[PDB]
């Protein structure tokens, strides 16, 4: 099977220093571009880091440059140092293989808990929380503060689930391709700055939070999400 | 205008060489650039063609020299870069002889070794090496000539003089030539009529070419200015810097377009 | 005994020629003669495809129009972006000897074979990310001279034992033998409706054959040395042969016999490939003579030229959608043409 | 084998032979209309505009 | 001392 | 997004790059010959329904692919087209007479069809001790299918081994020259023969031969043959 599995966190005081690792096995490592996504213990994602295949580029978050550091026999590492109270979260180890109908982000590792003791793309949901009950039909939105269509006419919007207390999984793909694996009862929509996503027909599967994400331009800031829950 | 035989014979093998080099050298190069492939002998011919366009292109200022017949059109930059521009690419061009002659010598010498070394992006870093070798061999032009008085009119020009001349002999024309036809003679005798017929005319050319050049360099350093032999000898020396440059218009037709191969693919490409 | 079979058959085939006569009440070109020619459909070349370490061999257009998987002598497959000539994958094969390669209409599935005589079928969308192969179609005589898919789960392969077969690629079994050519069938194109495909041999002779069925349908000649291509007409209705006699040929099936042939007298080239545009009217074929001529398929004479090659165009595959047409050579380039 | 062989190939012949066919008039006529039919949609024959064409 | 000298030496 | 599938797209023409030396400096190699040469021995002396069976072997740090074709039909006029860009086709023939005609046949159709102008052949004269112990015993007589041997001599600067006697030097220098003839008759030079007679040397000729003929293809390239 496809597999990640992070590890090396824990306990930190404030301005101390370590190294997260990701480790992979079935699939191609050295061919998979390698992202870091975290997640605080009340919050939305955020991206961290990304380090392409060949190590041909990085790149780091404008909160992260320079304190953390990406490396890549399949494994990763995570450099931190002058760790800060706001380091503390889940981290997840994401993959990504880049090329014409590839499908980026489609495994997200188990994830490892670390606790210490305005030019970027941004996104915005007009929704928090939303009721709903199986066999009836739901609806979510999100919204950019640049329009997500390249040049090429592809839409790089992302849609994940994170269904409550394990890993993500990938939804929607550059806002109209269903990823692999996912129940036929979604679909989702774009419309340059403003998105959607709609299941149809809910089972209980689908109750989780869920993140629409910008890959037009690093960093790939995260929406707060929006919770559908049961009843 | 100026009818003094010996520098409107040298104006006349300049114009010649920069008729025939534009064309030889830049039909040449636009085949090698797209109708022919980026092979090892490919590599040194471009390498050898583009040196000797530079060498053509920047002719107009020896003929703007040659017009003028003294002082210097130009100001203090323009007399330490021209010189030094003008002779990298005839000097480039005259190793990159020597390196074709060596390849040549190599495929023929140790075939076996070819096919485990021989290959593109390791002859095109030999050429830029050359390229490099010859820069350095260029830089005491540029440092050492400057503007004076030597006439009417400020005119331009410079032990070091010995120095130099009797480096740039060694290892751009000695070197080169000793080389050449030490290969040329080796494929020979292992080779054959038409091996020998385009070894020797290959040999023919470089020595017809560049022994005026060389045997009036020296003999600037035998005779003294301001006598019969300085004058005579400056005066032909025109000519020896025309047939020095004359290789450069040769170039092309005597070592790529030699192949069938090659000039049939020029003949079908240069249509339209 | 026996010379009343041959006598059967020599008479038999003589009825099909009486009949293919009588229905010839009008060639081609009279009915055609009014109308206005293509004209100067002259074309240049839009991107280059460079990379191949040796000859193409192949090069089908994904059923997304856009993909192009050229296959090799180098042991390669490669899929390329041709908007912006990325290379998206490269599929090292077992045997470098590759003469064929197919692309399933869904994108998922990359078949490829040749002198191993096993048609291989490579997984392009293995969640391992890497290509990988799903099936190697065993079972032929003879050097795997062209395969097709029907769809992602059968395939259509074209041998060099005279046969042909409908493979099924989850049991990898042949599902259907087809026979009766008597030379190598070096030649194949399953129809739009892949509900037959027609596939020429080197007995000079083209064969229409219906997948439901398994046995020929109906047999085409004219031509004097071996066929080296074949392809059908959009309409499913005709198709046309190319052979190293250096002239090809249009067949219709409900005429049952040719209709219109397509040479000039200063070609001498053997062909390699044929491919109609989307419309049916231009109909373009590759040459040993280093070019690839465009023919007007109904005016039937010679109306534009693709050239640049430094040797023989190996396939000319058009897109699905018409926007281009590739050209597969032996110096390693894949021209894409608009 | 031969006799068999043989007979295989008769009745092959035999079924070929018995197969529908239309005056090569009709083949043409409808060939024809199908050429005609979709000389828009078809680009090659019409020199593609820049805007248009993805190759560009 | 000084001595004028063409481009090509 | 789009500079990462750049990227990838790098990264490919890398691993191209990497195996494009490989390629180059590896040499293809067929091997043609009658079901009754020697091939299938030689190629069990050589060392590290299919259709094909590539086997590799060494010499002298240049290693060598000798693709021996398997289970094909004989119209070898198509899938000799694929082996147009060998270094040499090795071919394979026993020189004990009868079917040394065929032999000669395939000789032609493999030196003058139309796409292997450019290929040299290496021809294995095979079994050489069969056809010397035939000779000697004279269980066959060579003018039986050949008149002119009748009429034919040793030559006179022949080179036979130490202890053979002139009867099998009639006849092997007989048997080349005949295959020499073929490969003499096109008259073009621009791809040569290579007989050899035959253990442990087999590879070593082979080398040797696939020397002369880089040396020649350099000369060619080089406009200086």
């Amino acid at each position: 099977d496809v597999q990640l599995v992070e590890s090396g966190g824990g306990l930190v005081q404030p301005g101390g220093s370590r190294k997260l690792s990701c480790s992979a096995s079935g699939f191609a490592f050295s061919s998979f571009g390698m992202h870091w996504v975290r997640q605080a213990p009340e919050k939305g994602l955020e991206w961290v880091a990304y380090i392409s295949s060949g190590s041909g580029t990085i790149y780091y978050a404008d909160t992260v440059k320079g304190r953390f550091t990406i490396s890549r026999k399949n494994t990763l590492f995570l450099q931190m140092t002058s760790l800060r109270s706001e380091d503390t979260a889940m981290y997840y180890c994401v993959r990504s293989i880049y090329y014409y109908g590839s499908s980026p982000f489609d495994f997200w590792g188990q994830g490892t808990t670390l606790t210490v003791s305005g030019s970027d793309i941004v996104m915005t949901q007009a929704t928090s929380s939303v009721p709903v009950t199986p066999g009836e039909s739901v609806s979510i939105s999100c919204r950019s503060s640049k329009s997500l269509l390249h040049s090429n006419g592809n839409t790089y919007l992302y849609w994940f689930l994170q269904r409550p207390g394990q890993s993500p999984q990938l939804l929607i793909y550059r806002m109209s391709n269903l990823a692999s694996g996912v129940p036929d009862r979604f679909s989702g929509s774009g419309s340059g700055t403003a998105f959607t996503l709609t299941i149809s027909r809910l089972e209980a599967e689908d109750v989780g939070v869920y993140y629409c994400m910008q890959h037009l331009e690093y960093p790939l800031t995260f929406g707060a999400g929006t919770k559908l829950e049961l009843k | 205008p100026w009818n003094e035989p010996p520098v409107i014979l040298s104006m006349v093998i300049l114009s010649l060489t920069f008729l025939l080099g534009l064309p030889g050298n830049g039909l040449v190069l636009w085949v090698a650039g797209l109708k022919m492939q980026r092979t090892v002998n490919t590599i040194w011919f471009l390498h050898l063609t583009l040196a000797d366009l530079l060498c053509c292109l920047s002719l107009p200022f020896s003929l703007a020299h040659l017009a003028l017949q003294g002082q210097w059109p130009y100001g203090r930059f323009l007399c330490k870069l021209i010189p030094s521009i003008i002779v990298l690419n005839m000097f480039a061009s005259v190793f990159l002889l020597t390196a074709i002659s060596l390849d040549r010598c190599l495929v023929v010498f140790k075939p076996i070794w070819c096919q485990n070394h021989r290959n593109v992006g390791m002859a095109c870093s030999i050429c830029g090496c050359i390229w490099v070798v010859a820069f350095v061999m260029c830089i005491p032009v540029f440092v050492y000539r400057e503007i004076f008085t030597t006439d009417n009119h400020n005119r331009c020009g410079y032990t070091p003089l010995v120095a130099i001349t009797i480096t740039r002999l060694v290892v751009g024309f000695l070197l080169p030539s000793v080389i050449m036809i030490a290969c040329y003679s080796f494929i020979v005798f292992r080779m054959q009529s038409k091996t020998f017929r385009v070894a020797v005319v290959v040999v023919a050319v470089f020595l017809v070419c560049w022994t005026p050049y060389h045997i009036f360099g020296v003999l600037s350093l035998l005779t003294d200015p301001e006598t019969p032999l300085g004058k005579t000898l400056m005066s032909w020396d025109h000519v020896c810097i025309a047939l020095a440059s004359a290789n450069s218009c040769f170039n092309p037709f005597l070592y790529a377009l030699l192949g069938k191969d090659f000039r049939k693919k020029a003949r079908q490409s240069i249509q339209g | 005994e026996l010379d009343q079979l041959r006598q059967e058959a020599e008479q038999l085939k003589n009825q099909i020629r009486d009949a293919r006569k009588a229905c010839a009440d009008a060639t081609l070109s009279q009915i055609t003669n009014n109308i206005d020619p293509v004209g100067r459909i002259q074309m240049r070349t839009r991107r280059t495809l460079r990379g191949h370490l040796a000859k193409i061999y192949a090069m089908h257009w994904g059923t997304d129009s856009r993909l192009l998987v050229s296959a090799s002598q180098d042991g390669k497959l490669i899929i390329w972006d041709s908007y912006t000539t990325n290379k998206v994958h490269a599929i090292p094969l077992r045997s470098s000897w590759v003469m064929t390669c197919a692309y399933a209409p869904s994108g998922n599935y990359v078949a490829c074979g040749g002198l191993d005589n096993i048609c291989s079928i490579y997984n392009l969308k293995t969640r391992e990310g890497n290509v990988r192969v799903s099936r190697e179609l065993a079972g032929h005589t003879g050097y795997l001279s062209c395969c097709r898919f029907l769809d992602d789960n059968q395939i259509v392969t074209s041998s060099g034992d005279t046969t042909c077969a409908l493979w099924d690629i989850e049991t990898g079994q042949q599902t259907t033998t087809f026979t009766g050519h008597t030379g190598d069938v070096m030649s194949l194109s399953l129809a739009p409706d892949t509900r037959l495909f027609v596939s020429g041999a080197c007995d000079a002779s083209a064969k229409l054959w219906d997948v439901r069925e398994g046995m020929c349908r109906q047999t085409f000649t004219g031509h004097e040395s071996d066929i080296n291509a074949i392809c059908f007409f959009p309409n499913g209705n005709a198709f046309a042969t190319g052979s190293d006699d250096a002239t090809c040929r249009l067949f219709d099936l409900r005429a049952d016999q040719e209709l219109m042939t397509y040479s000039h007298d200063n070609i001498i080239c053997g062909i390699t490939s044929v491919s109609f545009s989307k419309s049916g009217r231009l109909l373009l074929a590759g040459y040993d003579d280093f070019n690839c001529n465009v023919w007007d398929a109904l005016k039937a004479d010679r109306a534009g030229v693709l050239a640049g090659h430094d040797n023989r165009v190996s396939c000319l595959g058009v897109t699905d959608d018409g926007m281009a047409v590739a050209t597969g050579s032996w110096d390693s380039f894949l021209k894409i043409w608009n | 084998a031969s006799i068999a062989q043989a007979r295989k190939l008769v009745e092959q012949l035999k079924m070929e032979a018995n197969i529908d066919r239309i005056k090569v008039s009709k083949a043409a006529a409808d060939l024809m209309a199908y050429c005609e039919a979709h000389a828009k949609e078809d680009p090659l024959l019409t020199p593609v505009p820049a805007s248009e064409n993805p190759f560009r | 001392s000084f001595k004028p000298m063409p481009l090509x030496r | 997004e789009d500079k990462a599938a750049v990227e990838r797209s790098k990264m490919i023409e890398k691993q191209l790059q990497k195996d494009k030396q490989v390629y180059r400096r590896t040499l293809r190699l067929l091997l043609l010959g009658a079901d009754n040469s020697g091939k299938s021995t030689i190629v069990k002396q050589m060392r590290i329904t299919s259709g094909i069976f590539e086997t590799k072997f060494q010499v002298d740090k240049v290693n060598f692919h000798m693709f021996d074709v398997g289970a094909q039909r004989d119209e070898r006029r198509k899938w000799i087209q694929c082996f147009n860009d060998v270094t040499a086709i090795i071919f394979v023939v026993d020189s004990s007479d009868n079917r040394l005609q065929e032999a000669l046949n395939d000789f032609k159709s493999i030196w003058n069809n139309r796409w292997l102008r450019t290929i040299s052949v290496i021809l294995f004269l095979n079994k050489q001790d069969l056809l010397a112990e035939k000779v000697l015993a004279g269980k066959s007589k060579i003018e039986d299918y050949f008149p002119e041997f009748a009429r034919y001599t040793t030559p006179e600067d022949a080179t036979p081994e130490p202890g053979e006697d002139p009867r099998v030097t009639r006849a092997k220098y007989f048997i080349r020259k005949e295959f020499v003839d073929i490969s003499t008759a096109s008259g073009d030079g621009r791809h040569i023969c290579y007989p050899h007679f035959t253990d442990t040397e087999n590879a070593r000729r082979i080398f040797n031969d696939c020397k002369d003929i880089i040396l020649q293809m350099n000369l060619r390239e080089y406009n200086l043959v």
